[PDB]
């Protein structure tokens, strides 16, 4: 995982086997990738198909436009839940980070905590309750003036789909 | 009359705010109604009765850590006069400005006013300190003045000016100030006993309570509070204020946020 930029750096949990949830999350995104790009290249091959079935293989199902027609209309139906969850969750983070780059852009870097100048269980009960208030200002734009709380590395599933 | 009350001092200060920063709350008030008389007399010219009272009162480019209102609550006495030379738990200041290095020492009032405008910083010491300001300097927090015309002057400013709603110099709303200094007293006060040095041995000054209970009755006060970090009620200091100079696309990301740190600082 090659490191960011600094423009972005403060949206990464960084300096700056046991099992793991997050390894099974990633690993299904991956299998999932595989099929939707499958279904695709069967897709791909219906226009040459009159072509492709008979010089290639001794027998095949036969198949004409209407029937890929109703394929295509069943195909999109089921891939509309998993494409609102990505979308939804794509269009929140790049909110996250512009927001987080005209900050850094509008304020001064002389402050410790602009963007690019950036104990145990008292830090980590800080690192929790930093998260939950900037989670629920963020819910009625009520977060103007520090950083949102966020972290790109869990997001890998998202990036996979 | 109008001309001697509007003419500005060496400091900037007109009659009556010196009348305010003087503790002559009498002739503030004396001032004050005279003032009022004054811009209603002259309802006849093409100024609003408001704009000649403001300009007596507090001048167009004052400072906003000289408005009267402010300043008011400010004018508290030193610990000095109540805890005498005994060590008490308290904040305190050094001012370098005025050889007050760092093993001496003044209290948070004497740090607003007695050292107003110079270098001071937030002590690291042990709290358990009196006051070297009455002892080193010309202490201007020893008089405590009329308490009964301080609690008048306020209401009438109150309902007089629209000054509530100005932020101070650090960008703290008149009642985010007056909630912290009720903390800090319900800590400093309870450490007080009975019984060429200053006078000393004055019972404690109750007057931020009073003052409080009194600004949050005023509805136009919690109005301006509770707004307060709105894009209407813009924060003057420290709060992403000036954004015309950035390109376009910045601008219209950066208006849509609203502020809360100091609404829920008070809350
Ligand atoms: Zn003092
Ligand atoms: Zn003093
Ligand atoms: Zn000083």
């Amino acid at each position: 995982a090659a490191q960011a930029p600094r423009s972005m750096q403060w949206a990464v949990r960084n300096t700056q086997n046991a099992s793991s949830y997050l390894t099974s999350a990633s690993s299904l995104a991956r299998a999932y990738s595989i099929v939707i790009r499958q279904i695709s290249d069967l897709m791909g091959l219906i226009p040459k198909y009159n072509h492709l079935v008979y010089s290639q293989i001794p027998a095949a199902v036969k198949l004409t436009y209407q029937d890929a027609v109703n394929l295509q209309n069943y195909v999109e139906e089921k891939l509309i839940p998993t494409w609102n969850w990505m979308v939804s969750i794509m269009d929140s983070t790049e909110a996250q980070l512009r927001y987080g780059s005209a900050l850094a852009s509008a304020g001064d870097p002389g402050h410790p905590n602009h963007p690019l100048h950036a104990q145990g269980m008292m830090s980590a009960r800080g690192d929790f309750l930093n998260y939950a208030l900037s989670l629920m200002r963020s819910h009625n734009d009520e977060h103007s003036d520090v950083l949102p709380v966020l972290d790109v590395c869990s997001l890998k599933h998202v990036a996979y789909v | 009359l109008r001309e001697l009350l509007s003419a500005k001092d060496a400091r900037g200060m007109t009659p009556f705010m010196s009348a305010v920063s003087g503790r002559a709350y009498p002739a503030a008030i004396t001032i004050l109604e005279t003032a009022q008389k004054i811009a209603k007399a002259e309802i006849s010219s093409s100024e609003k009765e408001e704009d000649v009272f403001m300009g007596m009162v507090c001048p167009s480019g004052t400072n906003p850590d000289d408005s009267p209102l402010y300043v008011l609550c400010c004018n508290d006495t030193c610990s000095f006069t109540w805890t005498g030379a005994e060590h008490i738990n308290q904040d305190i200041f050094e001012c370098r400005t005025c050889g007050l290095l760092e093993s001496l020492c003044c209290c948070t009032e004497c740090a607003r006013v007695c050292h107003k405008g110079h270098d001071c910083k937030l002590k690291r010491t042990s709290p358990t300190a009196y006051c070297d300001c009455w002892e080193k300097c010309k202490c201007k927090t020893l008089i405590a003045g009329q308490k009964s015309a301080r609690l008048d002057l306020l209401y009438r400013l109150l309902t007089a000016t629209n000054l509530v709603t100005l932020p101070n110099s650090r960008g703290e709303h008149l009642l985010l100030f007056l909630v912290q200094t009720v903390a800090r007293q319900t800590v400093e006060h309870c450490q007080y006993r009975p019984p060429d040095m200053p006078d000393h041995d004055l019972e404690p000054p109750r007057f931020a309570q009073l003052a409080l209970e009194r600004v949050l009755q005023d509805w136009n006060a919690l109005k301006s509070m509770i707004m307060f970090g709105s894009q209407e009620n813009k924060d003057p200091l420290s709060a992403s204020s000036r954004i015309g100079h950035l390109l376009p696309e910045e601008q219209v990301y950066l208006n849509q946020q609203s502020g809360t740190i100091r609404l829920d600082c008070f809350t």
